[PDB]
RNA sequence: AAAUACCGGCACGAGACCGAUAGUCAACAAGUACCGUAAGGGAAAGUUGAAAAGAACUUUGAAGAGAGAGUUCAAGAGGGCGUGAAACCGUUAAGAGGUAAACGGGUGGGGUCCGCGCAGUCCGCCCGGAGGAUUCAACCCGGCGGCGCGGUCCGGCCGUGCCG
RNA sequence: CCACGCGUCCCCCGCGAGCGCACGGGGUCGGCGGCGAUGUCGGCUACCCACCCGACCCGUCUUGAAACACGGACCAAGGAGUCUAACACGUGCGCGAGUCGGGGGCUACGAAAGCCGCCGUGGCGCAAUGAAGGUGAAGGCCGGCGGCGCGCCGCCGGCCGAGGUGGGAUCCCGAGGCCUUCCAGUCCGCCGAGGGCGCACCACCGGCCCGUCUCGCCCGCCGCGCCGGGGAGGUGGAGCACGAG
RNA sequence: GAGAAAGAGAGUGGCGCGGACGCUACGCCGCGACGAGUAGGAGGGCCGCUGCGGUGAGCCUUGAAGCCUAGGGCGCGGGCCC
RNA sequence: UGAAAGCGGGGCCUCACGAUCCUUCUGACCUUUUGGGUUUUAAGCAGGAGGUGUCAGAAAAGUUACCACAGGGAUAACUGGC
C-alpha cells in the first residue's frame, strides 16, 4: 500500500498513482438477483414449454 | 422457390458487446435479466448501451450533466450515464448530484463527492432501483468526434463545409485551385 | 466473489479438459465432474464433494466450512462413512437437505456416492 | 469489495505468529485477465531478439 | 498477427482476392500521386479542392520561436490558479484580489471565450483581446501587461 | 491512384532507403556502455563531483522561452572578475569558463 | 580527446531463426571437382551399429554373385549401409475382361477381417420362500459442522462511511 | 330447444360431489413366431466384380470451352498479398482536457522489468481565420447623468444572467379501478385517460469570432495623427454555439 | 397459455424427515419463415502445420516421430481417433 | 429612356468558346521586402487579357525487307460458317 496506494491515500512510492476504480462493486450477482429489491419488482416467469 | 430479396434478411445490431471485459459481462449478465423480466424499457436502453462500442457511448461531460439536470422538474433525480462522466474545467459550483456511470475520472469522483453528492455503479443502481424509476438517462455529444468533420458532402462539390483529409494545415496545403476566384473556380 | 472467479476459471482454468467435443473439469470436488458454474467446486462458498475413501471402503464426504475462505487448509471437513449403501445415501441426503448447505447438488452428491458403492462391492 | 481482513505472518517454523497486517488494497484491485492478457502479450515481445 | 489476417481465408481461391477479369496488375494507374492533372483529376476536385497552384507571399526563413504567442481563454483563466485561491477571494471582504500570472503558467495571450465568474481579479498578460478585456473590466478586475 | 477520400502524402521512399537504414537493436547495450564509463569516470575523479564543473545560471534566447532559465556553457569573464576568480584558476578548482559569453545587463 | 559510425579482422556470448531441395555458394578433400582463351561462371555430395563385433570356416562358379554357419537386440541395420513413402516394376493370391479406362446414384454377388456374437440386457421398489451378521430405531458420552428466527447475549476486526 | 329453480321493485304486451368412455396439446401393445457352435448370424461405409439410369477433362482467358484455344507424361519435396513507413475508418483496452517517455537517466532468464515528474523538453489535442499586417468565438433589463422633428439610447451603479421552434428513446405527475361475502376505509406495488421536464440526433430560425463589401454616426489619449476602437446589413471560412482527445 | 389496462397483496371497524433432469447464461430451450450462385465481401472452425509463454503430478525403451494397412469408426466437410 | 407605368445589367430564344504555372495591364494614401526607418525594386491580394480547335488544356518527323519484345484470334491476309 506504500508502492501501489489505497483507495484513499495515492502512492507513495509513484509519482502520479492510484489504484484502478472498479465498474461494478458488489460482484455477486446471485445475492443481488435473490434480494428483496429485485424480485418484488419482476413479471412472473412463463415457464410453460409450448411444443408445436 | 419464393421471390424473397434476402439482401437485408439479417439484423445487424449488437447481441452482446465485443469486449472480453469481465465486469461489463456481469453488468450484462444482470441486465440480460432486469430487461427480459421486467416490463421498463429503460431496463432494454441500458442493455442496449452496455453492448455498444466505445465511440457509440461518447463521454458526456459533468457540465452536460449540471445542465441537464438543471432543466426544471427533475430535481433530486437519478443522472444515469452508460459512458464516462468526466469532469468539466470551466464550471466552479457544483450542485449535489447522485449519478450512475461505467467509470467516473478521478478529479469528477472529487468534485462530486466534495459537492456532496453520491456515485453509484450499476449493480447497486439495479438494487436501488430496479426498473429505473426516478432516473434520468443522459448520452454524450455523439457527433463531438472530430472524425465527423470528414464526413458528408465532399470538399470540392458547392455548399458542402466539409473538412478535408490535408497533412498539415497551413498556406500551401489545399488552399489554391478549388478555394480561390481568382485562381480557377471556388465551390 | 463467484461469479467473478467463474468468469477467469471457465475457459483458462487447469483442471478444464476439451476434447472429443465434450468438456469436463478434473477439480478435486467437483460432483458429475463437467464444467459449470452450478457444480463447481473451488469458486463456492459451500461444496459438497463425495471421494472414495482411502480405506477401500465407503465414502468421504466433503464439507466446505463458512469462516475460513482464504484459509485453504482449515476450509474443508472430512466425514468418513462406511456403512450400508442404504444408509450412506441417507447420511449424504440429511446431510445437505436438512443443513440447508447448498442443495442444488444433493442428488448429484447421491448419484455420486451410489457410483463409488457399486464399484466398491466387487466385480463380476 | 470495499473490506480489509486481517492476514497473520507466519513464523519460519510454520505455526502462526502473533503478528497481524491488514490486507492491502492492491489485493482487492480489480481482476481483469484480458488488462493481464493483453500487458502479458505486449511485453513477452520487448525480450526478443531479430533474426533475418 | 498472420493468424487473423484475411491471406488465410484466401487460399484455395484462385485470384486471391483480386478478380479474374481485372487482374492484380503492377501499377495501372501510375505510381503514387500520379496524374493530378490528367486521369485522377476527379479525385482530385472533388476530395482535395485546392490542391493545384500557389497562394500567398513566400516568406524565406521562417521561426516559429519568432512567431510564438500561445492561448489560453477566460473560460479556463482560473484553471492556472489553485482553487484555494478562488475560495478565499470569494471569502474575502477586503476587497483584496488575486493576480493571476499566465505567462508563468506558459500562455502570453488571454482570450474572451467563456462566462467568467464574478470576482476581482487581475491578470498580468503579455496580450490581450478586447472581449478579454472587457469581460475582465465587467466582472471587475485589471489587465496588466507584462514583456 | 488514388481511392474514395483520404489524405494524399509525399513518401519520401523513392531512394534507395534500405541499405542505409539505422536500426537501434544496440540501444540498451548502449545505455550500459555509458553508464559503465560514467560509473569509471566518476570513481576516478574521486571526490570531484561527478556531472563535471558548475556552469551558470543563464536565460534562453528567443521570445518563445525567455522565460526559462538553463545552465549554460561557463562563466564570463566579467562574472570571473567580479567575482575574485582568476580565468585560468577557476577551470583548476571547478569552474566552467567560456571567454564568449558578453554581459549586457 | 569524449559522446558517434563499423555487413572487413581477432576473441566471444545469445536467439519465439533455418534443420541437408532449408539455412551461406559451401554442415563433407568448397570457391573444390568442372566449363570458358579470358574477364569470370561454379555445383552435387550428411547418418552402419551401443561397440566393427565389418560375416571365421564348408560348398558351386573363373569371378562378380549365392547357399549354409556365425556377430548383433536387430543384417526386416552387410562398407553410398537409420527410417525407407510415391511414381514405376517383378511375383504371389483373389476377382474380372468385345463399345479406351475411369466416374455419380442404386443395390446384388464374392472375398477380407471385426463383433472375442452364436440361448442373449439389466436397474430400482414390492410379495413369497430358504439362510447368515453381534444388527436398525430410540437413549448416553465425546468431537465436528450448518443456521433475530439469541426480535435486542458478550468481544473484537473492517468501511470505497459520518461526527466529535 | 346450449331453456329451469325461487323471492321481490320496474314496464309495455360465484367453491356439489364421485367415477367412466373417448374422431380431444404428434405410437403404442398390460401382442406374437422362427433360428441359432464349426457354419452360420450382423457390419450402409472400405477390397474386387456384375447390372440399370446418369455420365465429355481439368485449370484458364472468354459474350460463349469437351472443344480442331493454350498449359498438363507420372511422382516426391519446394512454390506466390509478405515486412517497414504514412494515412483513413471500424473495434478492444488505460487515462481523460488532457495524454504519451518512444529519447536520456537511476537501480542465467534480464538486450527484460521497475523508477523518474523541477527529465512533458516535445508531439498531438485544448482555437479559428487571413496572402499578410493581424484579429481572435451570448446578451438583455432597471435607475441616474425625435440628443433632436447618440423613443433610440453614449456614459456610469445594480439585477437577470449562456438561445428558440419541431420531432424525439428514457423518465415525472396521475381522472380511475385491478373482487372472494357486503359496506366505509388505510398502507404496499401494479395498468392507464390526459399533462409535463425533455439526452443523443436530425431539420430550421436566431446569435458569436476571422476575411471581404456596402451604409453611416459615435467614442479614447502620453504621443490629437494618413492614430486607435466601435456599430448596422449581406457575404467567404476546414470555426464557436458547455470539450473528446 | 389465458380473447379482454392492471394483486393466487397485506391491514382496521360494522405418524412417516421425502420431491428426476437442469444453468459450460458464450449455457440450454421454444416457435415461425427461409437455403441458387462466378468476381467479390463477411463470419465460424473441438480443421490442419511450425515454434514460444502457461498448463495436463500428460504420453514414451512394457517402444515416441515417421511409413504401410482387404481392420473398427466419427464428422456435411476440412480432418481426426483407434 | 419614356409624360408615365415600366423596360434595360448585351444581341427575341436555341451555338459563337479555354484550367494550373508564367507574362502584361488595372485597383487601394492596402500587406510583406525580414534587426530599425526612408526610397526605388520585387513579392502579394482582387479583376480583365495573352492559350492550349487532340477544345477538363504534352512541347514532337520519318523509315525498317536487318528488325526485335510483350501480347491479341478484341484485329486483317486462307478454308470453314450465316
Ligand atoms: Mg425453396
Ligand atoms: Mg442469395
Ligand atoms: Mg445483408
Ligand atoms: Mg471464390
Ligand atoms: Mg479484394
Ligand atoms: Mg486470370
Ligand atoms: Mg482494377
Ligand atoms: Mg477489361
Ligand atoms: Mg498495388
Ligand atoms: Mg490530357
Ligand atoms: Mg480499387
Ligand atoms: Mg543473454
Ligand atoms: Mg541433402
Ligand atoms: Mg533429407
Ligand atoms: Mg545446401
Ligand atoms: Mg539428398
Ligand atoms: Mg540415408
Ligand atoms: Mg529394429
Ligand atoms: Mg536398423
Ligand atoms: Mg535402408
Ligand atoms: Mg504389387
Ligand atoms: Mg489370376
Ligand atoms: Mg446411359
Ligand atoms: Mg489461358
Ligand atoms: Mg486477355
Ligand atoms: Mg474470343
Ligand atoms: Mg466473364
Ligand atoms: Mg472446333
Ligand atoms: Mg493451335
Ligand atoms: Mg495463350
Ligand atoms: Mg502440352
Ligand atoms: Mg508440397
Ligand atoms: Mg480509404
Ligand atoms: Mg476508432
Ligand atoms: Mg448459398
Ligand atoms: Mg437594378
Ligand atoms: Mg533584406
Ligand atoms: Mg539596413
Ligand atoms: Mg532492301
Ligand atoms: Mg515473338
Ligand atoms: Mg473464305
Amino acid at each position: 500500500d506504500d508502492l501501489y496506494g489505497t483507495w484513499r491515500k495515492a502512492a507513495s512510492l509513484k509519482s502520479n498513482y492510484n489504484l484502478p476504480m472498479h465498474k461494478m462493486l458488489n460482484t455477486d450477482l446471485s445475492r443481488i438477483l435473490k434480494s428483496p429489491e429485485i424480485q418484488r419488482a419482476l413479471r412472473a416467469p412463463r415457464k410453460k414449454i409450448h411444443r408445436r | 422457390g419464393v421471390d424473397i430479396r434476402h439482401n437485408k434478411d439479417r439484423k445487424v445490431r449488437r447481441k452482446e458487446p465485443k469486449s472480453q471485459d469481465i465486469y461489463l459481462r456481469l453488468l450484462v449478465k444482470l441486465y440480460r435479466f432486469l430487461a427480459r423480466r421486467t416490463n421498463s424499457t429503460f431496463n432494454q436502453v441500458v442493455l442496449k448501451r452496455l453492448f455498444m462500442s466505445r465511440t457509440n457511448r461518447p463521454p458526456l461531460s459533468l457540465s452536460r450533466m449540471i445542465r441537464k439536470m438543471k432543466l426544471p422538474g427533475r430535481e433530486n433525480k437519478t443522472a444515469v450515464v452508460v459512458g464516462t462522466v468526466t469532469d468539466d474545467v470551466r464550471v466552479q459550483e457544483v450542485p449535489k448530484l447522485k449519478v450512475c456511470a461505467l467509470r467516473v475520472t478521478s478529479r469528477a469522483r472529487s468534485r462530486i463527492l466534495k459537492a456532496g453528492g453520491k456515485i453509484l455503479t450499476f449493480d447497486q443502481l439495479a438494487l436501488d432501483s430496479p426498473k429505473g424509476r426516478g432516473t434520468v438517462l443522459l448520452s454524450g455529444p455523439r457527433k463531438g468526434r472530430e472524425v465527423y468533420r470528414h464526413f458528408g458532402k465532399a470538399p470540392g462539390t458547392p455548399h458542402s463545409h466539409t473538412k478535408p483529409y490535408v497533412r498539415s494545415k497551413g498556406r500551401k496545403f489545399e488552399r489554391a485551385r478549388g478555394r480561390r476566384a481568382s485562381r480557377g473556380y471556388k465551390n | 466473489s463467484a461469479h467473478l472467479q467463474w468468469m477467469v476459471v471457465r475457459n483458462c482454468s487447469s483442471f478444464l479438459i476439451k476434447r472429443n467435443k465434450q468438456t469436463y473439469s478434473t477439480e478435486p470436488n467437483n460432483l458429475k465432474a463437467r464444467n459449470s458454474f452450478r457444480y463447481n467446486g473451488l469458486i463456492h462458498r459451500k461444496t459438497v464433494g463425495v471421494e472414495p475413501a482411502a480405506d477401500g471402503k465407503g465414502v468421504v464426504v466433503v464439507m466446505k466450512r463458512r469462516s475460513g475462505q482464504r484459509k485453504p487448509a482449515t476450509s474443508y471437513v472430512r466425514t468418513t462413512i462406511n456403512k450400508n449403501a442404504r444408509a450412506t445415501l441417507s447420511s449424504i441426503r440429511h446431510m445437505i437437505r436438512k443443513n440447508k448447505y447448498h442443495p442444488d447438488l444433493r442428488m448429484a452428491a447421491i448419484r455420486r456416492a451410489s457410483a463409488i458403492l457399486r464399484s466398491q462391492k466387487p466385480v463380476m | 469489495a470495499c473490506a480489509r481482513p486481517l492476514i497473520s505472518v507466519y513464523s519460519e517454523k510454520g505455526e502462526s505468529s502473533g503478528k497481524n497486517v491488514t490486507l492491502p488494497a492492491v489485493f482487492k484491485a480489480p481482476i481483469r485477465p484480458d488488462i493481464v492478457n493483453f500487458v502479458h502479450t505486449n511485453l513477452r515481445k520487448n525480450n526478443r531478439q531479430p533474426y533475418a | 498477427p498472420s493468424r487473423l489476417r484475411k491471406t488465410r481465408k484466401l487460399r484455395g481461391h484462385v485470384s486471391h482476392g483480386h478478380g479474374r477479369i481485372g487482374k492484380h496488375r503492377k501499377h495501372p494507374g501510375g505510381r503514387g500521386n500520379a496524374g493530378g492533372m490528367h486521369h485522377h483529376r476527379i479525385n482530385f476536385d472533388k476530395y482535395h479542392p485546392g490542391y493545384f497552384g500557389k497562394v500567398g507571399m513566400r516568406h524565406y526563413h521562417l521561426k516559429r520561436n519568432q512567431s510564438f504567442c500561445p492561448t489560453v481563454n477566460l473560460d479556463k483563466l482560473w484553471t492556472l490558479v489553485s482553487e484555494q485561491t478562488r475560495v478565499n477571494a470569494a471569502k474575502n471582504k477586503t476587497g483584496a484580489a488575486p493576480i493571476i500570472d499566465v505567462v508563468r503558467s506558459g500562455y502570453y495571450k488571454v482570450l474572451g471565450k467563456g462566462k467568467l465568474p464574478k470576482q476581482p481579479v487581475i491578470v498580468k498578460a503579455k496580450f490581450f483581446s478586447r472581449r478579454a478585456e472587457e469581460k475582465i473590466k465587467g466582472v471587475g478586475g485589471a489587465c496588466v501587461l507584462v514583456a | 491512384a488514388p481511392s474514395r477520400n483520404g489524405m494524399i502524402l509525399k513518401p519520401h521512399f523513392h531512394k534507395d532507403w534500405q541499405r542505409r537504414v539505422a536500426t537501434w537493436f544496440n540501444q540498451p547495450a548502449r545505455k550500459i556502455r555509458r553508464r559503465k564509463a560514467r560509473q569509471a569516470r566518476a570513481r576516478r575523479i574521486a571526490p570531484r563531483p561527478a556531472a563535471g564543473p558548475i556552469r551558470p545560471i543563464v536565460r534562453c534566447p528567443t521570445v518563445r522561452y525567455h522565460t526559462k532559465v538553463r545552465a549554460g556553457r561557463g562563466f564570463s569573464l566579467e562574472e570571473l572578475r567580479v567575482a575574485g576568480i582568476h580565468k585560468k584558476v577557476a577551470r583548476t578548482i571547478g569552474i566552467s569558463v567560456d571567454p564568449r559569453r558578453r554581459n549586457k545587463s
